[PDB]
C-alpha cells in the first residue's frame, strides 16, 4: 500500500542547539577538553549513522540535507545567471563569438589588481570565463541580460523554495521510513518523472525558443532585432516560415506523419558547419526520443495496482551455477543502507561524467564551443576530475558499508558472500595484471628513453620504428565513419567528425574538429590509461575486501572503518583500515586523471586544434609534435612541460598573472602537503610540549589544551592539500596556455 | 536570541566577523592612501 | 493585556504586556525579548520617532509652499548640496559639538536614570521628568503637559509614537519617491491625484 | 453510492462528508500518517473554496461572451476570459486603472478577507474578538470554518434544519466539482482552439462533425 506517510512536527525549531557545539554526538557535547575536539565536531558533521541508529531518524537528515545542497545549487546558478546580466559582454559576444572572448567577472581596483581585467573585446574588461555559459545561453535562445536577470531571480526563488523544502521536511512533515523506502515509486518517478518530463518540456523549449532564434542567429540577422521567443508561441507562421511542418500544427503528429517533421526533427549527424556545434535539430529530436523512452520506462515497477514487477522479484530470480542462491537478499540491503546505496549512485554517477566529458569534447553540443579551446580544454578536465573524485567516494562508502551495515545474520546475500571467499584470488590476480600492465606500457617508455639517449632511435617504440599500431581503436573509427552510408542508412554524416574519416569543420579560421588519427603513441597513452586505472582499483578493491578481517587483523570490522592502524606489532600494522584504503587511492586517481588530461591537452594541440588557411593549409598549435615526442618520458618533460609552461611563467604584467600566482600557489601548497605525509604526529606533540611550556611561563597556556592532528588527520590534511596543490597547479598551467595560443 | 547571540559568539563566527570588519579597514585604508611603501 | 493587536486572532509576545505605549504586539523576530534591549530599543524608537516627525514636516510643508509660491525653498533632496553662510563642513562640526552634548546628557541619563536632571552651570535648574525618554522641566515641558494621570500618558504617548512611526515611513518614502521619480513629494501626490489607477509606482 | 471506491478508502470516508462518493484512488486523505496540507481537515476545505472560486469564475468567464454575443453588454466590454488583461499578450482592456495597479488593490482587498478568513480556521472564537468597525459581531464564525453563516454569510437563514442543510451541502460540492471542470475546460479549449469557450460551444452546433476535439 504505498502512500504518503509523514510524522508531524518530530523535531522543534530552536536556536538552542545552535548554541551548543556538537549537540548531535553525545561524546562531542560535552565539550572541548583539548583541540583535537574542535576537528572530531567537523569530521562527524555529516556521519548521521553515528548521531543516531534509528534508520528513520538518518533519512530524515540526509533528505533535508539535499534541500540544502539544491538550494546551495540554484544560489550558485543565480550568480552565474546574474554576472552574466550585470558583469559580462554576453551581449557583445553574441556579434562575434569567433573573436570576443567570454568574460563574465570584473575585478574592483585596489592594490593594483585591475591588470586582471583583461581587453577580451566588445568594448569590456574582465577576466576570460571558461565556464561556457554563453555557448549555453545563445544555444538556449537567451538574446539580453534582461533575460538572464529573470533567470537569476527565478533561480533565487528555487533556492529559497528548496531551502523552505528542507527545514520543512524535517521539522514540519517528516517521510516516514517505509516512504524512503518504496522504491518502486521513486525509480517509476524519476525515469517518467524527473528524466522523462525533464527531457520533453526541455525538447519543447528547444522547438518553440532555440530552434528559430538560433536561424535568425545564423542567417545574421541582430539579437536586438530578433524576435521575441513568445512571438513564436503567439505567431505560428513565424515558426512556419523557418520549418513548414509547423503550418499543419499538431495534427501531422497523431495522424503518425511523422516524417512531416523531417525539417526541425532531423537525423544528420555531424556538426552544424557555421557554427561549429551539434546540429540544434538534431539535438531537439535527441531530446524528444530520449523523453519517450523515460515516460515509458517510469512504468516498470509495480505500486498501487497490479501491473509492474516488485524489485525483489527480479534479483530473487537470477543466479546461476558458479553463484548459488545470486541476487537473493540485496533488496532488504538497498532498502536498509544509506551507503550502499551511495556507493552504487557514487560509482555511476563519476563513471557518467567521464562519459560526459568524452562526447562533449568529440560532439560539441553548443554552437561556437569547439573553437573556444580554452572553454573545451576546462570542460573535459573539469568533469574528468569531478569524475574520477565521485568514483574513489564509491569504494569508500562500500567499504563503510562493510564495516557498519553488513550482517550475514539478518542481510545475507551468497553472491557479497562468494565474494568475500575468494578476496584472495581476485586481490592477488589484479596484483599480478597491475605488474604486467606497468612493465608493459610504462616500461616502453622506459625502452624508448635509454634508445633514444643511446643514438638508438631505429630500437624504439615508435611509428617510425617498432610500431605499435591500435589496430582494434583504428578498426572501430574506419567503422564508424562508414556508417552513415551503410550500417545507419537514416544518419547524414558520422556522429563525430573525430571518427576517422570525413573532412573537416571549421569556424573562424580555427579548426574545430577532425578525424583524430591513433597511432603508436596513442597505444603507449592508452595502456598507461588501462595501467593507472588497474592500480586505482586494485587500492580500493582490496580496501573493501578486507574492510572486515585478514590474515594479519582477524578483528579488523571491529576496529571501525577509520581509524590510523593496530600498532607496531605484527612488523607494523599502519594504513590497514579500509579508510586508509581510500587515502592511498586517492593519489593514484590523481596519478591516472592526470596523465588523461596530459593526454588530452597534448593531442588536441598537436593533431586537433589550430588554424585553417584559406587554401585549407592547417596550422596545428604545436604542429603534430605528438607523435615523435609524447614516446618518451623526456619528451613530456621537454615538449609538452618545459615548453607549454612558457605562458603561465611569463604571465606577470598582463590580464593572465593570477595565473603565474596561482601556479606558484599550487606548487607551494602541493609540497605543504608533505610535511604531513612525511612525518607523525609523536614528533609534533613532543614539539608542542616544549612551545606549552613558553606560554605557561608567561600564563598564556589556552584552557583548551593543544594536541597534535591525529594519525588520521595527518593523512587526510596531507592527501587534501596534495591533490589541491597538485590539481590547481595544472589549473593553472591550462588556462595560461589555452586561452594565450587557443 | 539569546541562542542565536550565544552561536553568533561561537568561534568561526566570531572570526568571519572579526576579520571581515578587518579586511574592509585594511581595503579602506588602501583606498585613500594607496601604494604606502614607506610607512 | 486586553488591547487590538497588529495581528487579530495571533497571540502578543510574552515580553509585550500593554504597559508601553503604542504596544500592539509586533515583535516577531524577537528583537525587544530581553528586557535590556526592549528598554534601549523604546529609547531608540521614541528618537525615531521625534527626529522623522522634525524631518518629516520639515520637508513636507515647506516643498508643499514652494509648489505654490509662499516659499521658494529649494528641493528638500538637494538642500544639503547648496552653500550657505559658512560651509557645509563647518556647519557640521558645530553641529557635532552642540548634538554630540545633547546625545551625551541624553545617553548618561539612559545607561544613569537620575544623573543629568540638574543644570551643570547653575544647578538651580532641573529637569522635571521621572521616566527616561521623557526629560520634562521648562525646557522640554514649559506647558507641564507632560505631567498628567497615566491613563491620560498612556494616551499621549501613544499619539507621540503613532505619529512618530507614520512619519518615518513618510520620510523613508520621500527618499524613495525622489530617486523612483524624478521630482519631489507633493508632484508625486498631485500626479497621483490627478490620475489614481495610472499615476502609481508603475510606469514599464 | 460509491464512484470507484476501494476498502481501504471506505476505511475513513465514512460517510459523514458532503459528497462522500468514497473516491480516492490514490488514498490522499488517508489519517495514518498526514502532516502539512496532506490532512482530512483541510483538504474539504480546499474542495469547497476552491470550488465556490470556480462557481464564480465559469459563470464570469463565459458571462460577457454569452451576454455579448447576444447584444445584452457593449461590444467593448463584452470579452472571452483569455483577453482581458488577465493574459496581456492574449488580450489587454484600458480599466479606470493599470492592469498592475489593479491586481496590488486586488491582493490589498483579498488579503483582508483571505487572512481575517484563516484565523477562524487556526483560533476559531478569534475574528469576533478584535474591534474592526463593529463588523466583528458576524465573524466569528460558526465552529465549523467552512460554513460560518451568521448575518453576513447566511443573511436569509438557509440549512435550516438537519436535513436541509446537508441536503444544501450536497448540492453545493458537487456543482463546485463540475465548475472545476469547467475551468479546467475553459483552459484547454483556450490552448487548443484560441477561441473563447462559448464560441466553442456554438461552433460545436453548427457543425459537429468537422468542429471537435479531433480536428484540432
Ligand atoms: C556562487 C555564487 C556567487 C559568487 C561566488 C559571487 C562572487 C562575486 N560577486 Mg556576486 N552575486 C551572486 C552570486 C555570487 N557572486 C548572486 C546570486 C547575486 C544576486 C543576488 C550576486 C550579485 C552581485 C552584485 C550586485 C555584485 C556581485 C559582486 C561579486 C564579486 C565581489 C563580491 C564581494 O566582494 O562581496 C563583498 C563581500 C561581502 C558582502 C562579504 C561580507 C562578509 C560577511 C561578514 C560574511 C557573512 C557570513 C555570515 C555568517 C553568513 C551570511 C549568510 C546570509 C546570506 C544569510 C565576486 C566575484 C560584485 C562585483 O562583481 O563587483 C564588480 C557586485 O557588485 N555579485
Ligand atoms: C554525494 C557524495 C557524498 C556524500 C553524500 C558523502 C557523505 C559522507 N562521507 Mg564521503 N566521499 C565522497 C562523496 C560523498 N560522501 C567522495 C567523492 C569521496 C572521495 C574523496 C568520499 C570519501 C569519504 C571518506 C574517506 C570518508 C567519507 C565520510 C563520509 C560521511 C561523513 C562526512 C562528514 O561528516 O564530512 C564532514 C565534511 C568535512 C569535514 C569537509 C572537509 C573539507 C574538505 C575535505 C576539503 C574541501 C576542499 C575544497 C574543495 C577546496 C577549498 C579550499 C579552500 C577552503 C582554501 C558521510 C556519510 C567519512 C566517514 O567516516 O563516513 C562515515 C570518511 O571518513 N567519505
Ligand atoms: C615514480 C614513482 C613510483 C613508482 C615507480 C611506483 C611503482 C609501483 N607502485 Mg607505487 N606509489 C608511489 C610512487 C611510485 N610507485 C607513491 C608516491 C605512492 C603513494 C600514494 C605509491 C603508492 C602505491 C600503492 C598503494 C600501490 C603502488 C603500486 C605500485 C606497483 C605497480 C605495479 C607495477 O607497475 O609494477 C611494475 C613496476 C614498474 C613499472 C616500475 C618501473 C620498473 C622499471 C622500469 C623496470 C626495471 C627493469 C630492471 C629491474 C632494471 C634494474 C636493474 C638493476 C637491479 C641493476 C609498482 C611497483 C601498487 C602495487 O603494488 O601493485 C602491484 C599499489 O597497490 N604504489
Ligand atoms: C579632561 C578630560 C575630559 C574629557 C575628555 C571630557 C569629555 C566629555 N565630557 Mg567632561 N568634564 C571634565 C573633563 C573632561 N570631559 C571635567 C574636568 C569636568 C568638571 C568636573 C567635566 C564636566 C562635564 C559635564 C558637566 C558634562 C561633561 C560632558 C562631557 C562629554 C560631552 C560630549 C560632547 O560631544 O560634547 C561636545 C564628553 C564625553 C557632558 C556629558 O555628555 O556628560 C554625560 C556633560 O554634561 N563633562
Ligand atoms: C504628534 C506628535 C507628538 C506628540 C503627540 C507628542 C507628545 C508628547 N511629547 Mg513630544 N516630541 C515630538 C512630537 C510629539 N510629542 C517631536 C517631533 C519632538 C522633537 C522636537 C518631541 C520632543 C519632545 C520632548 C523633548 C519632550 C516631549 C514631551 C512630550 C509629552 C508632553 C508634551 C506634549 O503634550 O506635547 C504636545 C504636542 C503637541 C500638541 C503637538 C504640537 C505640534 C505643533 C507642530 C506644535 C509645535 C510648534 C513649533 C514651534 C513649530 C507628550 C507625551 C515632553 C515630556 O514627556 O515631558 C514629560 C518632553 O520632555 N516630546
Ligand atoms: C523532490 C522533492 C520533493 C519531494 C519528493 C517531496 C515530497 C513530498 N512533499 Mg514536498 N516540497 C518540495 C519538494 C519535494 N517534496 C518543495 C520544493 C517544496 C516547497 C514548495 C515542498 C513543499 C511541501 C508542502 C508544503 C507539503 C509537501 C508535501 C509533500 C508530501 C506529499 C506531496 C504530495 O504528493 O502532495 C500532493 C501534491 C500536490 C497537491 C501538488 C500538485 C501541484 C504542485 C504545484 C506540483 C507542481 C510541481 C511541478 C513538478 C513543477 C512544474 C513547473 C513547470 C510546469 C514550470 C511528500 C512527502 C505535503 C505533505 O506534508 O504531505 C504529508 C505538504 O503539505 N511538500
Ligand atoms: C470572482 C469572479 C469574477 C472575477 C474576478 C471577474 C473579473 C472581471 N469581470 Mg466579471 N463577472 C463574474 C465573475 C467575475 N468577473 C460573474 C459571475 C458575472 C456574471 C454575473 C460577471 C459579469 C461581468 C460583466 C457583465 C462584466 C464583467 C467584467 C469584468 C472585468 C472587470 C471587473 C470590474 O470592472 O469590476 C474583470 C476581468 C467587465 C468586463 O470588462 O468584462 C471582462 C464587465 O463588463 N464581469
Ligand atoms: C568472464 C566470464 C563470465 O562472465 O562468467 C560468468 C560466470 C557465470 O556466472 P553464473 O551463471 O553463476 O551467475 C548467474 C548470476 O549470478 C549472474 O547473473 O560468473 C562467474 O563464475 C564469474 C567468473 C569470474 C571469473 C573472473 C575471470
Ligand atoms: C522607518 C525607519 C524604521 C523602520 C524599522 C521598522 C520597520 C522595523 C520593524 C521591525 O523591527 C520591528 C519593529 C520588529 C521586528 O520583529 C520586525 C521588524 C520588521 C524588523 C526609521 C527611519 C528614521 C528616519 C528619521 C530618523 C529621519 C529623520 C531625518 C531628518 C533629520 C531629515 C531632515 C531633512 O529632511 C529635512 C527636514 C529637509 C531636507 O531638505 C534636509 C534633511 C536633512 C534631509
Ligand atoms: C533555466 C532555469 C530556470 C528556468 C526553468 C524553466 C523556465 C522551466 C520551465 C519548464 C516548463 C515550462 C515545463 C513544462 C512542462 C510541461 C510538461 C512536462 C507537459 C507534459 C504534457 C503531457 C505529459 C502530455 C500529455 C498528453 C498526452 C500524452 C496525449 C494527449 C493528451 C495530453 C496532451 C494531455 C530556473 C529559473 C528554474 C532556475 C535557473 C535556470
Ligand atoms: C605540521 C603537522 C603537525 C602540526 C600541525 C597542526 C597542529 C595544525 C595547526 C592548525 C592550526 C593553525 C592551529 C591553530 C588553530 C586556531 C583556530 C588558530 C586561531 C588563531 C586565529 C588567527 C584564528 C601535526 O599535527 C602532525 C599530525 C600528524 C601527521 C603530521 C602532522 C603535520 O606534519
Ligand atoms: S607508526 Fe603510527 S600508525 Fe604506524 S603503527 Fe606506529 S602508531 Fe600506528
Amino acid at each position: 500500500e504505498v502512500k504518503i506517510l509523514v510524522d508531524r512536527d518530530p523535531i522543534k525549531t530552536s536556536f538552542e542547539q545552535w548554541a551548543k557545539p556538537g549537540h548531535f554526538s553525545r561524546t562531542i557535547a560535552k565539550g572541548p577538553d583539548t583541540t583535537t575536539w574542535i576537528w572530531n565536531l567537523h569530521a562527524d558533521a555529516h556521519d548521521f549513522d553515528s548521531h543516531t541508529s534509528d534508520l528513520e531518524e538518518i533519512s530524515r537528515k540526509v533528505f533535508s540535507a539535499h534541500f540544502g545542497q539544491l538550494s546551495i545549487i540554484f544560489l550558485w546558478l543565480s550568480g552565474m545567471y546574474f554576472h552574466g546580466a550585470r558583469f559580462s559582454n554576453y551581449e557583445a559576444w553574441l556579434n562575434d563569438p569567433t573573436h570576443i572572448r567570454p568574460s563574465a567577472q570584473v575585478v574592483w581596483p585596489i592594490v593594483g589588481q585591475e591588470i586582471l581585467n583583461g581587453d577580451v573585446g566588445g568594448g569590456f574588461r574582465g577576466i576570460q570565463i571558461t565556464s561556457g555559459f554563453f555557448q549555453i545561453w545563445r544555444a538556449s535562445g537567451i538574446t539580453s541580460e534582461l533575460q538572464l536577470y529573470c533567470t537569476a531571480i527565478g533561480a533565487l526563488v528555487f533556492a529559497a523554495l528548496m531551502l523552505f523544502a528542507g527545514w520543512f521536511h524535517y521539522h514540519k512533515a517528516a517521510p516516514k521510513l517505509v516512504w524512503f523506502q518504496d522504491v518502486e515509486s521513486m525509480l517509476n518517478h524519476h525515469l517518467a518523472g524527473l528524466l522523462g518530463l525533464g527531457s520533453l518540456s526541455w525538447a519543447g523549449h528547444q522547438i518553440h525558443v532555440s530552434l528559430p532564434i538560433n536561424q535568425f542567429l545564423n542567417a545574421g540577422v541582430d539579437p536586438k532585432e530578433i524576435p521575441l521567443p513568445h512571438e513564436f508561441i503567439l505567431n505560428r507562421d513565424l515558426l512556419a516560415q523557418l520549418y513548414p511542418s509547423f503550418a499543419e500544427g499538431a495534427t501531422p503528429f497523431f495522424t503518425l506523419n511523422w516524417s512531416k517533421y523531417a525539417d526541425f526533427l532531423t537525423f544528420r549527424g555531424g556538426l552544424d558547419p557555421l557554427t561549429g556545434g551539434l546540429w540544434l535539430t538534431d539535438i531537439a529530436h535527441h531530446h524528444l526520443a530520449i523523453a519517450i523512452l523515460f515516460l515509458i520506462a517510469g512504468h516498470m515497477y509495480r505500486t498501487n495496482w497490479g501491473i509492474g514487477h516488485g524489485i525483489k522479484d527480479i534479483l530473487e530470480a537470477h543466479k546461476g551455477p558458479f553463484t548459488g542462491q545470486g541476487h537473493k537478499g540485496l533488496y532488504e540491503i538497498l532498502t536498509t543502507s544509506w551507503h550502499a546505496q551511495l556507493s552504487i549512485n557514487l560509482a555511476m554517477l563519476g563513471s557518467l561524467t567521464i562519459i560526459v566529458a568524452h562526447h562533449m569534447y568529440a560532439m560539441p553540443p553548443y554552437p561556437y564551443l569547439a573553437t573556444d579551446y580554452g572553454t573545451q580544454l576546462s570542460l573535459f578536465t573539469h568533469h574528468m576530475w569531478i569524475g574520477g573524485f565521485l568514483i574513489v567516494g564509491a569504494a569508500a562508502h562500500a567499504a563503510i558499508f562493510m564495516v557498519r551495515d553488513y550482517d550475514p545474520t539478518t542481510r545475507y546475500n551468497d553472491l557479497l558472500d562468494r565474494v568475500l571467499r575468494h578476496r584472495d584470488a581476485i586481490i592477488s590476480h589484479l596484483n599480478w595484471v597491475c605488474i604486467f600492465l606497468g612493465f608493459h606500457s610504462f616500461g616502453l617508455y622506459i625502452h624508448n628513453d635509454t634508445m633514444s639517449a643511446l643514438g638508438r632511435p631505429q630500437d624504439m617504440f615508435s611509428d617510425t620504428a617498432i610500431q605499435l599500431q591500435p589496430v582494434f581503436a583504428q578498426w572501430i573509427q574506419n567503422t564508424h565513419a562508414l556508417a552513415p552510408g551503410t550500417t545507419a542508412p537514416g544518419a547524414t554524416t558520422s556522429t563525430s567528425l573525430t571518427w576517422g574519416g570525413g573532412d573537416l569543420v571549421s569556424v573562424g579560421g580555427k579548426v574545430a574538429l577532425l578525424p583524430i588519427p591513433l597511432g603508436t603513441a596513442d597505444f603507449l597513452v592508452h595502456h598507461i590509461h588501462a595501467f593507472t586505472i588497474h592500480v586505482t582499483v586494485l587500492i580500493l578493491l582490496k580496501g573493501v575486501l578486507f574492510a572486515r578481517s585478514s590474515r594479519l587483523i582477524p578483528d579488523k570490522a571491529n576496529l571501525g572503518f577509520r581509524f590510523p592502524c593496530d600498532g607496531p606489532g605484527r612488523g607494523g600494522t599502519c594504513q590497514v583500515s579500509a579508510w586508509d584504503h581510500v587515502f592511498l587511492g586517492l593519489f593514484w586517481m590523481y596519478n591516472a586523471i592526470s596523465v588523461v588530461i596530459f593526454h588530452f591537452s597534448w593531442k588536441m594541440q598537436s593533431d586537433v586544434w589550430g588554424s585553417i588557411n584559406d587554401q585549407g593549409v592547417v596550422t596545428h598549435i604545436t604542429g603534430g609534435n605528438f607523435a615523435q615526442s609524447s614516446i618518451t618520458i623526456n619528451g613530456w618533460l621537454r615538449d609538452f612541460l618545459w615548453a607549454q609552461a612558457s605562458q603561465v611563467i611569463q604571465s606577470y604584467g598582463s590580464s593572465l598573472s593570477a595565473y603565474g600566482l596561482f601556479f606558484l600557489g599550487a606548487h607551494f601548497v602541493w609540497a605543504f602537503s608533505l610535511m604531513f605525509l612525511f612525518s607523525g604526529r609523536g614528533y609534533w606533540q613532543e614539539l608542542i610540549e616544549s612551545i606549552v611550556w613558553a606560554h605557561n611561563k608567561l600564563k598564556v597556556a589556552p584552557a583548551t589544551q593543544p594536541r597534535a592532528l591525529s594519525i588520521v588527520q595527518g593523512r587526510a590534511v596531507g592527501v587534501t592539500h596534495y591533490l589541491l596543490g597538485g590539481i590547481a597547479t595544472t589549473w593553472a598551467f591550462f588556462l595560461a596556455r589555452i586561452i594565450a595560443v587557443g | 536570541m539569546r541562542d542565536l547571540k550565544t552561536y553568533l559568539s561561537v568561534a568561526p563566527v566570531a572570526s568571519t566577523l572579526w576579520f571581515a570588519a578587518l579586511a574592509g579597514l585594511l581595503i579602506e585604508i588602501n583606498r585613500f592612501f594607496p601604494d604606502a611603501l614607506t610607512f | 493585556p486586553d488591547r487590538p493587536l497588529w495581528f487579530p486572532g495571533s497571540t502578543p509576545p510574552p515580553w509585550l504586556d500593554g504597559s508601553l505605549p503604542g504596544d500592539f504586539g509586533f515583535d516577531p523576530l524577537g528583537l525587544g525579548s530581553d528586557p535590556e534591549s526592549l528598554r534601549w530599543n523604546v529609547q531608540a524608537e521614541l528618537v525615531h520617532s521625534r527626529w522623522a516627525m522634525l524631518g518629516a514636516a520639515g520637508i513636507f510643508i515647506p516643498e508643499f509652499l514652494t509648489k505654490l509660491g509662499i516659499l521658494n525653498t529649494p528641493s528638500w533632496y538637494t538642500a544639503g548640496e547648496q552653500e550657505y553662510f559658512t560651509d557645509t563642513t563647518t556647519l557640521f562640526i558645530v553641529e557635532l559639538v552642540f548634538i554630540g552634548w545633547a546625545e551625551g546628557r541624553r545617553w548618561a541619563d539612559i545607561l544613569n536614570p537620575g544623573c543629568v536632571n540638574t543644570d551643570p552651570i547653575f544647578p538651580n535648574n532641573k529637569l522635571t521628568g521621572t521616566d527616561v525618554g521623557y526629560p520634562g522641566g521648562l525646557w522640554f515641558d514649559p506647558l507641564g503637559w507632560g505631567s498628567a494621570s497615566p491613563q491620560k500618558l498612556k494616551e499621549l504617548r501613544t499619539k507621540e509614537i503613532k505619529n512618530g512611526r507614520l512619519a518615518m515611513l513618510a520620510v523613508m518614502g520621500a527618499w524613495f519617491q525622489h530617486i523612483y521619480t524624478g521630482t519631489g513629494p507633493i508632484d508625486n501626490l498631485f500626479a497621483h491625484l490627478a490620475d489614481p489607477g495610472h499615476a502609481t509606482i508603475f510606469a514599464a | 453510492p460509491l464512484w470507484f471506491a476501494s476498502k481501504q478508502s471506505l476505511s475513513y470516508l465514512d460517510g459523514s462528508l458532503p459528497g462522500d462518493y468514497g473516491f480516492d484512488p490514490l488514498g490522499l486523505s488517508d489519517p495514518e500518517g498526514t502532516g502539512g496540507f496532506i490532512e482530512p481537515r483541510w483538504l474539504a476545505y480546499g474542495e469547497v473554496i476552491n470550488g465556490r472560486f470556480a462557481m464564480l469564475g465559469a459563470v464570469g468567464a463565459i458571462a460577457p461572451e454569452y451576454l455579448g454575443k447576444v447584444g445584452l453588454i457593449p461590444q467593448e466590454t463584452a470579452l472571452a476570459w483569455f483577453q482581458t488583461g488577465v493574459i496581456p499578450p492574449a488580450g489587454t482592456y484600458n480599466y479606470w486603472a493599470d492592469n498592475y495597479t489593479l491586481f496590488v488593490l486586488e491582493m490589498a482587498l483579498m488579503g483582508f478577507a483571505e487572512h481575517r478568513r484563516f484565523q477562524d480556521w487556526a483560533k476559531p472564537g478569534s475574528m469576533g474578538k478584535q474591534y474592526f468597525l463593529g463588523l466583528e459581531k458576524g465573524f466569528g464564525g460558526s465552529g465549523n470554518p467552512a460554513y460560518p453563516g451568521g448575518p453576513f454569510f447566511n443573511p436569509l437563514g438557509f440549512g435550516k434544519d438537519e436535513k436541509s442543510l446537508k441536503e444544501l451541502k450536497l448540492k453545493e460540492v458537487k456543482n463546485g466539482r463540475l465548475a472545476m471542470l469547467a475551468i479546467l475546460g475553459y483552459f484547454i479549449q483556450g490552448l487548443v482552439t484560441g477561441v473563447g469557450p462559448y464560441q466553442n460551444l456554438l461552433d460545436h452546433v453548427a457543425d459537429p462533425v468537422n468542429n471537435n476535439v479531433l480536428t484540432s
